[PDB]
């Protein structure tokens, strides 16, 4: 008996089940579909307060 | 050296005029340009706005002048903080190397006609710290000084006397009258 094998499960599993030059190129399968944000560096504002300052 | 005239010499002499140029102008253009200079100088003379740089020790006198004993706004002088709106800069205190580029930058960010008073010995010639590895010997080496107020510090009377001397210099400046020759 043939059962659905990893080849049959690789029929799908691309971003397009009939992958093309572009979809096959880049893939974005975050399984959870809930990708956490990645913290950035929020550079602050710089003030040369003084000397010329009351 | 000259000396004031004596009582009888004063009696002979007339009024010393008001415009320091005098009233000997020949032609209409000369006479007219004399008056316009007088008005300009009168404006720039009556209202003069120090920048209050005031680094140190001298600064305390720079504040006492603002104080109500020898009132300076009485003469038309006000401390505008922003150098774009300040017409005069009373450099007071020592000029260290860290400060030298700062003073230069502040000076030329100010628009002209800009006059500088070097108050105190520390600014005049480096004062008491003259032979120091970190001090600008004088402030003449960074900026064009206009009036020197000797003292350590100068007594407030001395400072605002110098201010009046600057007013006299502002009074006698010849810009239109002598553009006509230019
Ligand atoms: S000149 Fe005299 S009063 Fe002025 S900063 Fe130097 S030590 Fe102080």
């Amino acid at each position: 008996k043939w059962y659905p094998d990893p080849e049959f499960m690789k029929q799908f599993s691309g971003p397009v089940m009939y992958p093309d030059e572009v979809t096959s190129l880049w893939t974005v399968p975050p399984w959870n579909s809930k990708v956490t944000p990645v913290e950035k560096s929020v550079r602050n504002l710089t003030l040369n307060f003084g000397p010329q300052h009351p | 050296q000259q000396t004031l005239p004596v009582a009888e010499v004063a009696q002979n002499l007339p009024k010393k005029g008001y415009s320091p140029f005098g009233t000997k102008q020949s032609s209409v253009a000369e006479w007219s340009l004399a008056r316009l200079d007088d008005l300009l100088n009168w404006g720039r003379k009556g209202s003069i706005w120090p920048l209050t740089f005031g680094l140190a020790c001298c600064a305390v006198e720079m504040m006492h002048i603002a104080a109500p004993r020898y009132d300076m706004d009485r003469y038309g002088v006000v401390f505008r903080a922003s150098p774009r709106q300040a017409d005069v800069i009373i450099v007071a205190g020592t000029l260290t190397n860290k400060m030298a580029p700062a003073l230069r930058k502040v000076y030329d960010q100010m628009p002209e006609p800009r006059w500088v008073i070097s108050m105190g010995s520390c600014a005049n010639g480096g004062g008491y710290y003259h032979y120091s590895y970190s001090v600008v010997r004088g402030c003449d080496r960074i900026i064009p000084v206009d009036i020197y107020v000797p003292g350590c510090p100068p007594t407030a009377e001395a400072l605002m006397y110098g201010v009046l001397q600057l007013q006299k210099k502002v009074k006698r400046m010849k810009t239109l009258q002598m553009w006509y020759r230019k």
